[PDB]
RNA sequence: UAGUCGGGUGAUUAGCCAGACUCUAACUUAUUGAACGUA
């Protein structure tokens, strides 16, 4: 029907759009131009900070049977949202199933027909459950057009013979959209990740400059600050010369590191021995990355993968770190002395914008100038078993 | 026959497609015939695939409400099966009603039985289905002052009493697990609750702010910029032939929206379309 | 490794190129394509196969065409579950055979 | 590491500092020591014990003399050792759910 | 409660009352067992002939002892360890200043 | 043979192979193992003679099995005809199986 | 503030008037089937 999705994408309709990209002059230069400029048109505001006319970011989870939870429901905070609560409540299945549905997103910009991540058989269903089956539905909104991109990540219990189809296919849409108006021309990607307990690691001793690496193990929940170190030598290499983007991308990524992250003032890559190090300046002495402590690391182990995911993936954005994404926090106060916890979220809100932060904590004192519509809290006695702050 | 249908694709508003099962044409008139022979008891709350009682009744049954709720069933159709509509006579030779009724869409499966969207008699066995489901839910939705409908996968309900439709929900399912044992089930994920602080609408109606039915404006504003198309002649024969059928459905729902427009132009201009 | 994969386990998926090494750096395509054909018997004079892979960030998914071998694989695996038959003897030997030197 | 090393065989040896990490960057002396000192109750009371690492030796005989004393002990009867025991972040690890049979 | 269930051994632990396996744990909840348990097995094997093996001596170290661990569970844990382990001596850093609030000014 | 970091991002070597400007993977699998056995020799040698104007004018006895292994023979017609020019005092032990290289050897050393 | 309902101008946009805000829209599927029209 070329004339109802003509009306459509004359309307609006992104989908209707790209659907019509999908027959016309593909076997056209008006609705490419209107499924990229979709998701690319934007603003800058007062603050100077550029804005989509489009954002995208998570709006819905509902969480049916999943672990402790038999019905749950979020209202995402479009931007930033900490679960409060103590051990025992759930706050990290939330980001768990929030990465797993979000791997989708992540496997279909990879490749058409791609594979996210699948919640488990043994561990993600509740024992007390009659239904033997989770589902973890969840709802995204990307603007006007896309106003409701529905997924629901379900998986039956083991031994039951009976399955649960999973509803990905508006994520193979959307996905579809984004990479396929990212290869016709360049434009921004959305930026995924999971930081859990899992980074928190021993500071052990691809090609790292491409825009797709962004996605390596991102979702995963230890993010890759491996990577961050090759890449950042890589571009220390590419970048010397008199003493550029990748310039500009390492002035970025340095910026960053050396403003969320109190007690790292400098980072740079020294290779007068043969060894190729990076040299961090650490409360005012130069040291290596191994010898920082266990809170001084992973403050830098999350601030740097989240901006080297975010300079190669929003190429033409002026200031990459302002790019779109949803990126989850299972324990922002990890190895973090309560000083530094009072002041994490007011300045990794500040230098990444348009991010929605699902973040979650179980120190009150990380929630200081968190206005009370962000902070969901598990009532103590009521549990989090039942269907905010 | 049960396996006396045939498949084929409709497209998506947006993207994608359905997929339909309409049946053959013998079979066709023998479930007509059986439909004729006996009416099958049905709810009033049931306002779709009845005489007389269309979208615009379902949708003004919620016009005089400020908060909105409904839920979605999940898989409506395909759910239901020999099964369900044998329980549902018990609770108010058989062979062959069985065989005329529903749809097998495997080849191996000969017990995979279900309706089609396409079958004729799809909708009046899905109305009876819900008949004691539809008794119990509006007893209940009455008692604590809610009015609720059904447009065949739509469960709709409002009031005006704060903080009354948030048990409704759980109610819904706890009945369901009572009447259809555990096969046909809610999508929890497109449960919508919505006041006179958001869009509301019924079955495609918007609900105004006013209490009345209404086109919305979205519609309100394309076939309008159709019209002004209109009078320059910028249209096409299927072109314009769609302009009538939307000012036709615009003066079945919103009248006054026609009204307006005769005022805006002429009234000749209608007549000739 | 496909014939391999196939003839050992039923749906065995064997080996498949890599989208870091197996594609040439430089190539308009942005994918590769690793075409073979066999011949096996005055039968099936010409068993295809394709090994494929595409760059990350690709609209179509530059895929193999592993059918007809490994529907030959089947039927190697078939007819020796049945009947015990000779079957093909594939092997590979690189310079990493020069190396120093359970019944199960 | 002295201590329990000197414990499980005659003449053991303890972990040592590490040279890169565990030394001063600004060290005016470019070596690192150690200096523990440990009670032993009443009895043999003052342990002192001194590692030392450059960028120098480590006197740690008394920690020898004091864990040989305790295996020669245990080796004629059994008695009750000590329980030295660190905790660091790295006890924050995934369940790694795979057992193994280790025999005994 | 902790047991062992058999036909692959799981261990099972009453978590807040409902029975879930140490993978089904919190992040607090397992690390703190872990914590726990690894004393308790390595001073019933080095400390064969007391009746009550937990009251041998030795030195134990725990850095960051609040880690993942919410505040009302920081309020207890050193207190509840030294009433298991009365004579183990205890060096524990930690960065949290709610820990202290039950001990004596002596230990800081 | 130079190193070209301070370009690509990472550390490559590069030769003029037959002319080119490559990177040592391109070489011959005989050529990298031959080209890896010189240049060990050259470090040795010049770690265990510091008070020498050329290093490589040092003493010492080396062995070499197979010094045409995996070589083509075009290379192996070129392997022996600088050794003894760049490394004239040390006394060369090689066994081979190769008449090509012997087509550069004298009787006096087989 | 934000979203939302949708009275006119202008021509699916922009843009002027109103308004109201249970934690809380997301506009759907054709040839069946109702309902609209049309013939
Ligand atoms: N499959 C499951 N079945 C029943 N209960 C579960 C299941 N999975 C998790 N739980 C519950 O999860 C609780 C642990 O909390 P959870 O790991 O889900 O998040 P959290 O504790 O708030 O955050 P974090 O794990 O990072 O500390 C367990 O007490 C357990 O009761
Ligand atoms: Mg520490």
């Amino acid at each position: 029907m070329t004339k109802q999705y003509e009306r459509k994408a004359k309307g609006g309709n992104l989908l209707s759009a790209f659907e019509l990209y999908q027959r016309n002059t593909d076997n056209v230069d008006e609705w490419f131009e209107t499924c990229r400029d979709y998701i690319q048109d934007g603003h800058v505001d007062e603050s100077g900070t550029f804005r989509p006319d489009n954002a995208f970011y998570l709006r819905r989870l509902t969480l049916k049977d999943f672990r402790r939870f038999s019905l749950l429901e979020i209202k995402f905070e479009e931007d930033l949202t900490v679960i409060i609560g103590n051990n025992g409540k759930g706050k990290t299945s939330i980001l768990y199933a929030i990465a797993k549905t979000l791997s989708w997103f992540v496997a279909n910009i990879l490749k058409e027909g791609g594979s996210g991540q699948r919640l488990s058989e043994l561990t993600d269903i509740k024992n007390d459950a009659e239904n033997r089956y989770a589902d973890v539905s969840s709802t995204f909104f990307f603007g006007k057009g896309l106003k409701s991109v529905p997924i629901r990540l379900s998986r039956s219990a083991l031994g039951t013979a009976e399955r649960r189809d999973s509803e990905v296919k508006p994520a193979r849409d959307l996905a579809d959209i984004w990479r396929v108006i990212n290869e016709a021309k360049t434009i921004n990607l959305p930026t995924f990740a999971l930081y859990n307990v899992e980074r928190s690691q021993p500071f052990n001793r691809g090609r790292r400059e491409e825009r797709f690496d962004a996605y390596s193990q991102a979702l995963g929940g230890a993010g890759r600050f491996d990577h961050f170190v090759e890449w950042y030598i890589y571009l220390h290499k590419r970048t010397i010369s008199d003493i550029v983007t990748e310039s500009v991308q390492k002035s970025i990524v340095e910026k960053s590191i050396c403003s969320v992250v109190p007690s790292i003032s400098k980072i740079w890559v020294e290779m007068t021995t043969g060894s190729d190090l990076v040299k961090v300046t650490n409360d005012g002495h130069d040291v290596t990355i191994d010898q920082l402590s266990d809170g001084q690391r992973v403050f830098l182990s999350l601030v740097a993968d989240l901006a080297r995911r975010m300079v190669m993936l929003n190429p033409l954005l002026e200031n990459p770190l302002e790019g779109r994404g949803i990126v989850l926090i299972d324990e922002i106060e990890l190895h973090l002395h309560p000083k530094w916890q009072q002041e994490v979220i007011l300045n990794l809100r500040s230098v990444f914008p348009n991010i929605q932060f699902i973040i979650t904590t179980h120190s009150p004192i990380v929630l200081s100038t968190i206005e009370k519509r962000c902070i969901r809290e598990f009532d103590p006695n009521d549990d989090g078993n039942q269907s905010d702050s | 026959a049960p396996r006396k249908y045939k498949v084929y694709k409709i497209p998506k508003r947006t993207t994608g497609f359905r997929v339909i099962a309409q049946p053959a044409k013998g079979l066709k008139d023998i479930q007509r015939a059986f439909v004729q022979l006996y009416n099958f008891p049905v709810h009033d709350a049931s306002m779709a695939y009845m005489k007389g009682k269309g979208i615009r009744d379902n949708a003004a049954a919620h016009a005089g409400n400020q908060y909105l709720l409904k839920a979605d069933l999940e898989d409506f159709f395909n759910s239901i099966t020999p099964a369900i509509f044998w329980r549902c006579i018990e609770m108010s030779d058989k062979f062959f009603i069985e065989k005329i009724l529903f749809w097998q869409p495997i080849k191996h499966r000969k017990t995979k039985l279900i309706l089609s969207v396409g079958a004729p008699s799809s909708p009046v066995i899905s109305n009876f289905c819900m008949y004691e489901f539809d008794n119990r839910i509006h007893a209940a939705c009455n008692k604590l002052e809610i009015t609720y409908t059904r447009y065949a996968d739509d469960l709709t309900f409002s009031c005006n009493i704060p903080n009354v439709l948030k048990a409704v929900p759980s109610t819904i399912e706890a009945l369901l697990k009572d009447l259809f044992g555990s096969e046909l089930r809610l999508n929890h994920s497109k449960t919508v609750f919505s006041s006179k602080a958001h869009n509301r609408h019924v079955t495609g109606v918007t609900i105004n702010n006013e209490e009345t039915l209404s086109l919305g404006r979205d519609r309100k504003r394309f076939i309008k910029h159709l019209i002004n198309q209109y009078k320059y002649g910028l249209l096409d024969n299927e072109d314009k032939a769609y302009l009538t059928g939307l000012l036709a459905f615009a003066s079945h729902i919103e009248p006054g929206f026609i009204t307006r427009m005769n005022e805006k132009y002429s009234l000749e201009l209608m007549e000739r379309l | 490794s496909w014939f391999v994969a196939n003839i050992l386990k039923e749906g065995g998926s064997g080996q498949r190129l890599s989208e870091l090494t197996d594609i040439k750096n430089d190539a308009e395509n942005r994918y590769a394509d690793v075409s073979s054909t066999f011949f096996f018997g005055k039968g099936l004079k010409s068993v295809p196969i394709r090994l494929s892979r595409s760059a990350l960030g690709t609209a179509e998914r530059r895929d193999s065409e592993v059918k007809p071998a490994r529907d030959l694989a089947d039927i190697w695996r078939v007819i020796n579950e049945a009947k015990t038959i000779n079957l093909p003897t594939f092997a590979l030997y690189n310079v990493e055979r020069s190396q120093p030197f359970n019944a199960g | 590491s002295w201590f329990v090393a000197n414990i499980l065989k005659e003449g053991g040896s303890g972990q040592r500092l590490s040279e890169l990490t565990d030394i001063k960057n600004d060290a005016e002396n470019r070596y690192a020591d150690v200096s523990s000192t440990f009670f032993f109750g009443k009895g043999l009371k003052s342990v002192p014990i001194r590692l030392s690492r450059s960028a120098r030796d480590s006197e740690v005989k008394p920690a020898r003399d004091l864990a040989d004393i305790w295996r020669v002990i245990n080796e004629a009867k059994t008695i009750n050792l000590p329980t030295f025991a660190l905790y660091n972040v790295e006890r924050s690890q995934p369940f790694n759910r795979n057992t193994k049979d280790n025999a005994g």
